[PDB]
């Protein structure tokens, strides 16, 4: 039996148990991944490696994460590219930016990626995004093209609460996003 | 209150290594925006 | 607010959230600091930096640790040097070996050491140990010469359960060691 | 059950840095023994 658990409700200028990459940094109690500037990437990883399955037992972990984030764009029609929560190998580095969101390199299934991501995608990339062109939540498995998407209305400058949960018995990954009004 | 829920079956043991790091990413292009996280909680149990 | 929890009830031969120093390794479900070999040192750190106080607020953490250990010596009268739980700066590596237990270099107060240890000391070092020559539990702050010791009867090859608790309200550090019989 | 308890005031703020690592150490000399840990758990709450 391994477990692991942690809670941060305010980020220190010196958050030593995070790894920052790109423009990632902490300022004011908060974790900033990008400011509102063109063509940039930020990531932040929790520093400890998690044991997610065991080759020996074939057990897989149950897990739940929750977080609050804000997207703050100059308007409803000037917003890109979006935001992920991702799970990846221990030595992960930023991948292609722009609509590949810092996590993937192609819309083709790339089994070397070994990355699962939940995206909150704010920009229609015609090559892979759902054709209704709306903004959306997706489950991504080794690809920028989601296996499943939910249309979602961005509320600009508002705090969303996300919970993401994985049931090991069922292999179901659930994502919920909530706004106050 | 406004919410959205999505589920999918993902076979993690078949996609990710036994050990992983968890994290957030965000990017901007030609169009851009600030992307910030205010709080983060996490719990897992293996076995 | 900021919290951290973890439980390992059983050690993988590849425990990527531990740092091993010297001989420390995992075998067979367990964490081995030393074999029954002489003049040796082992250490194992939890990989993630812990946020123990906050310069901002001068808040200090409450914490509690629980662990099970076994000392296995050839005989009740051939046993050295002992075992510690310690807290140290993130960059800590092994200090002096033998009676200094891999954590300290002097019996004099060294505030550059910035290390608190809880020692389970199985061998009498005449230079600093309690005069009664008994094995003992000690609290160590920047020195191998404990600020408080309790006489301890080693039960050879028996699992001991330890709890160590620190009450930030009070700055009292509490140690408990239990044997089943 | 044989139990032993020890208490001491340790002013943590004045001794260790804000960020720390925790861990175990054991050493042998001319006399020697195996030192080993079967399970470990930890909780910490700042603020
Ligand atoms: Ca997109
Ligand atoms: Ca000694
Ligand atoms: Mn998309
Ligand atoms: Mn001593």
């Amino acid at each position: 039996t391994e477990t692991t658990s942690f809670s941060i409700t305010k980020f220190s200028p010196d958050q030593q148990n995070l790894i920052f990459q790109g423009d990632g940094y902490t300022t004011k109690g908060k974790l900033t991944l990008t400011k509102a500037v063109k063509s940039t990437v930020g990531r932040a990883l929790y520093s400890t490696p998690i044991h997610i399955w065991d080759r020996d037992t074939g057990n897989v972990a149950n897990f739940v994460t929750s977080f609050t984030f804000v997207i703050d764009a100059p308007s409803s029609y000037n917003v890109a590219d979006g935001f992920t929560f991702f799970i990846a190998p221990v030595d992960t580095k930023p991948q292609t930016g722009g609509g590949y969101l810092g996590v993937f390199n192609s819309k083709e299934y790339d089994k070397t990626s070994q990355t699962v991501a939940v995206e909150f995608d704010t920009f229609y990339n015609a090559a892979w995004d759902p054709s209704n062109k709306e903004r959306h939540i997706g489950i991504d498995v080794n690809s920028i093209k989601s296996v499943n998407t939910k249309s979602w209305n961005l509320q600009n400058g508002e705090r969303a609460n996300v919970v993401i949960a994985f049931n090991a018995a069922t292999n179901v990954l659930t994502v919920t996003l909530t706004y106050p009004n | 209150v406004t919410s959205y829920t999505l589920n999918e079956v993902v076979p993690l043991k078949d996609v990710v290594p036994e050990w992983v790091r968890i994290g957030f990413s965000a990017t901007t292009g030609a169009e851009f925006a600030a992307q910030e996280v205010h709080s983060w909680s996490f719990n897992s149990q293996l076995g």
